[PDB]
RNA sequence: CGCUGGGGAGGAGGCACUCUGGGGGGACCGCCGGCGAUAAGCCGGAGGAAGGAGCGGGCGACGGUAGGUCAGUAUGCCCCGAAACCCCCGGGCUACACGCGCGCUACAAUGGGCGGGACAAUGGGAUCCGACCCCGAAAGGGGAAGGGAAUCCCCUAAACCCGCCCUCAGUUCGGAUCGCGGGCUGCAACUCGCCCGCGUGAAGCUGGAAUCCCUAGUACCCGCGUGUCAUCAUCGCGCGGCGAAUACGU
């Protein structure tokens, strides 16, 4: 049995953190594991008009939200799972597992 | 043995493979000698021509390309293709041939394009809307 | 129709186009030699390089320079022949296939023709239209004079094989006549001194203008 | 007419109203006058070593 | 000696040629009033053209099966001269591909996998390499560096 | 053998020329139209016209007559649904100019908007006539 | 499959090459001869994936412009308070003798048409994208896998190459304007919507005086997502493909 971890945000480190986390609580026990995996960066762009009047010349306001993904597969063994669970994640992030 | 190699041009990534045969070079699953129009199958056949004879008469070329145009394969593809040839024969002749030829054989051109800018977008970072008075 | 064995052409030698020596040529005007560059190679394409470094001009094979050349879109903004040439979708622009097939049917004709070297021809024609005068405008106390000035022999190629160019795209505009064939004829006349080359024309317009400035 | 080779030797500076033209040092290597340097102006880029052709050799030209 | 060692145009009309004899290939009613395309203004030109479409149908099917009718609507169709406006790209029409596929099934030069596109059969994949063979052993006269391919 | 003037029904075409752009100049007949005439009769539309038999020259102007019968499709024909007959048929030079003027006629009797700017010469299908239409 | 050697698809199984995204190095007038002043720096030349703030961008000061915005929100004084408030149902902003701005399409061969060969990138997707199959000549219609985004779809782009017809003509250029017909989105398409098929076939044969944009993967030329969007892009913001000419100044 195998276990898939989605992970999201907006912040490198706490990525960096879950990432190092559960990387260390499968390490000390004996467990195969994966990853982590990067996945390509999902950008949100959106340019607008600067001017709330149409007078003047067209100067534009160009804005960006970038979004870092992560993956990893963890083998899912006896407390691995039940000791992973127990993490203590920021709410910045967003974090998924599936049972494969 | 088997060399692999790369070679990189606006947009466009070509993987070369040589190991020892007769003399074929497939471009894309098509021979080089029934590449069309010209201006692009001479780009490729350059090096396979400085190199010589005794020289390509017992390798095999294969290349796979992707991306940017008939123009950036065909000289990626090149690129490659004189990569492995010197991997392969170990000539600084050779080598010295091709950079007095065209030194880009080797060290590929380093150009892609440059983002617009926003009075003519769709055209381009430079050129703008006409102006009246 | 072009025969297959045309069609799919293949060079054995380091020939230009693998077809023609450029070994043979020969030039005596010294102010040119340095500048006209006759490297034997087979494919003239130099993709944009030698061109912001001042004088990459010099590097270049005169064949590529008139492919360059050749890729015109009539002329704007100013006349030649009396019109002007407009054509705004349907010009080789930024084709270097059209224009590089143009040039060969031309050499073809020309080889055809005369018995000789195509580009020995061109060598004759770029010489015989290349001007060794013109004239300026320069100031002192404040007044405007018209002077004649010597050329130099990066600008006087410059200016032969614009004109040879657009004498093709003259002979052609509307015309039964083909691109090809009449860059063909234009050099040619440019090498054998006969009125017909714009080329030939322009140089001696300038000269005499100049003389008579002098 | 047939004119006559002249080396360049210095670059003097600029001229002209626009900033097209160039006054230069030549010296003549065949004809009446080999040797004889003088000032011309020349129009176009130009660099030491090259060697241009002349019509007239008694035209030397104005100082700046 | 296969497919991917001589030029398409010439091997379309050499097998399109043969096409002729094999009679499950026919044209239909509606076969000479037709338009080969809404990106298309004038009729074609010729009276044998539903058999080099159908064998450009078939060379497409051998390279890039399996594949089915959308990818072939797109890879014929073309931009359109819309006038006043502006040229677009636009795509080709779904009844002369389809008849087309059917009767080279009938013919059993092509079978449907169950839910991705269509495919050539063994005979089909026979038919082609044949005809290559051919086209190659007559071409090596005029490009003698042919021959080791 | 060979004609400078054949003279299909009622107008004269250019025997220099191909068929299907000689019968081109029959108002009411393109090049689409003329090429499915010609595949209907049986006659390569590449010949120079000219080389056209008196047999020719009856079959093509008596499918024109009736196109709907010897197969031309309904669809590809000038006046589906006739007003007055449903009967979908096909009308070339004198008879097309009075359907035209007679549909405009019906459209002014009725007082309508269409008919009212067939009248006045002004446009008739939703354009702006502001910066535009300047006689 | 030929002349027996070559050539493709699964699958296991691997990350080598490509790619993705984290960290780190590397270029600094540092070395080499002048000029200047023995300084500051500039210029050759060397070396170097790349050279001289490497290239492209963002952030834009103390203040002025009684510059534009009360019709984006917030806001003082006057005004309407039973109306100038709040809803519905129909019309108009699309009206046309004309003058102007910005653009699209062309006035041919450096091309029009028909048939065959090719090669991208950026981005987006829930009553949403819709592969695959079947009807219809086309526009379009009925089933429906997969997909909540490196998994599936939108997506085999156009200019380009090859072969035949046209051969300097108001034409096989041009493609406005009108007629009959067939359909989609929508509570409702006359006023006033987009799309298709057949017919009709208007000015235009290179443009006075004047005037605009551009220094390198740049301009010219070619097409493509997206923003608006129940439908509708000759527009805005971006993406790639092909690819120069001239000057290193005043």
């Amino acid at each position: 049995q195998k276990a898939r971890i989605k992970l999201a945000s907006t912040n490198i480190k706490a990525l960096n953190e879950v990432t190092d986390q559960i990387k260390q609580i499968a390490e000390r026990t004996g467990v195969r594991m994966s990853g982590p995996i990067p996945l390509p960066t999902k950008r949100i762009r959106i340019t607008t008009r600067k001017s709330p009047d149409g007078e003047g010349s067209a100067t534009f306001d160009r804005f960006e939200l970038r979004v870092h993904k992560r993956l990893v597969d963890i083998e899912a063994d006896e407390r691995a799972m039940r000791q992973i669970m127990r993490i203590r994640v920021p709410e910045d992030v967003t974090i998924e597992i599936e049972l494969i | 043995r088997v060399i692999q190699t790369a070679g990189k041009r606006k947009t466009a990534v070509a993987r070369a493979t040589i190991r020892e045969g007769k003399g074929r070079v497939r471009i894309n699953h098509k021979p080089v000698e029934i590449i069309e129009p010209e201006i692009a199958r001479f780009t490729i056949m350059e090096p396979l021509i400085l190199a010589g004879e005794e020289i390509v008469s017992r390798v095999d070329i294969d290349v796979k390309v992707e991306g940017g145009g008939f123009m950036g394969q065909a000289e990626a593809a090149r690129v490659a293709i004189a990569r492995a040839l010197v991997e392969w024969t170990n000539d600084m002749n050779l080598k010295e041939k091709f950079m007095k030829y065209d030194r880009t054989m080797l060290v590929g051109d380093s150009r892609r394009t440059e983002p617009h800018k926003p009075n003519r977008s769709t055209k381009g970072p430079r050129a703008k809307r006409q102006k009246s008075y | 129709a072009k025969p297959l064995t045309e069609r799919f052409f293949i060079p054995k030698e380091v020939k230009v186009m693998g077809r023609w020596s450029v070994e043979d040529v020969t030039v005596e005007d010294p102010s040119l030699k340095p500048y006209i560059n006759l490297d034997a190679r087979i494919l003239p394409h130099s993709h944009g390089r030698y061109a912001k470094k001042p004088f990459g001009k010099a590097n270049v094979h005169i064949v590529e320079r008139l492919i360059n050349k050749v890729m015109r879109s009539g002329a704007s903004h100013y006349k030649a022949g009396g019109h002007f040439m407009r054509r705004e979708h349907r010009s080789i622009m930024s084709k270097k296939m059209k224009a590089y097939e143009v040039v060969k049917e031309a050499f073809m004709i020309i080889e055809r023709r005369t018995k000789q070297n195509p580009i020995q021809v061109l060598v004759k024609a770029i010489e015989n239209s290349a001007p060794r005068e013109d004239t300026t405008t320069i100031a002192f106390g404040g007044i405007r004079y018209h002077m004649s000035v010597d050329v130099s022999p990066l600008r006087r190629l410059d200016i032969a094989l614009k004109n040879i160019a657009l004498g093709a795209s003259i002979k052609c505009y509307r015309n039964k006549t083909t691109y090809a064939q009449a860059l063909a004829e234009e050099i040619i006349a440019a090498a054998n001194k006969d009125p017909k080359s714009f080329a030939y024309s322009k140089k001696e317009e300038i000269e005499r203008i100049a003389q008579s400035s002098r | 007419d047939e004119g006559y080779p002249a080396e360049v030797i210095e670059i003097v500076g600029r001229t002209g109203v626009t900033g097209g033209v160039t006054q230069v040092k030549v010296r003549i290597l065949e004809g009446r006058d080999k040797g004889r340097v003088i000032r011309r102006n020349v129009k176009g880029p130009v660099r030491v070593g090259d060697i241009v052709i002349l019509r007239e050799t008694e035209r030397e030209a104005r100082e700046i | 000696a296969t497919v991917y060692d001589v030029p398409g145009d010439l091997l379309v009309e050499r097998v399109a040629k043969a096409l002729k004899e094999v009679p499950e290939i026919k044209p239909p009613e509606w076969a000479p009033f037709v338009k080969t395309g809404r990106h298309k203004e004038r009729l074609p030109e010729q009276e044998d053209w539903w058999y080099y479409r159908v064998a450009s149908v078939f060379r497409k099917v051998y390279i890039d099966g399996p594949v089915g009718i959308e990818r072939l609507r797109t890879w014929y169709g073309g931009r359109k001269n819309r006038g006043h406006a502006p040229e677009h790209f636009y795509k080709a029409g779904g009844s002369i591909i389809r008849k087309a596929l059917q009767q080279l099934e009938a013919a059993g030069f092509v079978q449907k996998v169950p839910g991705e596109g269509r495919i050539v059969t063994p005979k089909g994949q026979s038919f082609l390499d044949k005809i290559a063979t051919e086209l190659k052993k007559e071409l090596e006269e005029q490009i003698p560096e042919l021959k080791k391919y | 053998n060979f004609r400078h003037i054949v003279r299909v029904a009622g107008v004269d075409i250019d025997g220099h020329k191909q068929v299907r752009w000689a019968l081109t100049g029959i108002k009411g007949i393109g090049i689409n139209f003329a090429t499915m005439v010609l595949r209907v009769a049986g006659i390569d539309p590449f010949m120079k016209a000219g080389y056209l038999t008196d047999e020719q020259v009856k079959k093509i102007e008596e499918i024109l007559a009736d196109p709907v019968a010897h197969g031309i499709p309904a669809w590809a024909v000038n006046r589906p649904k006739d007003y007055e007959t449903g009967k979908d048929m096909h009308l070339i030079t004198a008879k097309l100019v009075m359907a035209w003027r007679e549909d405009v006629n019906r459209l002014r009797r009725i007082r309508a908007y269409r008919g009212i700017r067939h009248e006045l010469g002004l446009p008739v299908r939703g354009q702006r006539t502001r910066s535009n239409f300047r006689h």
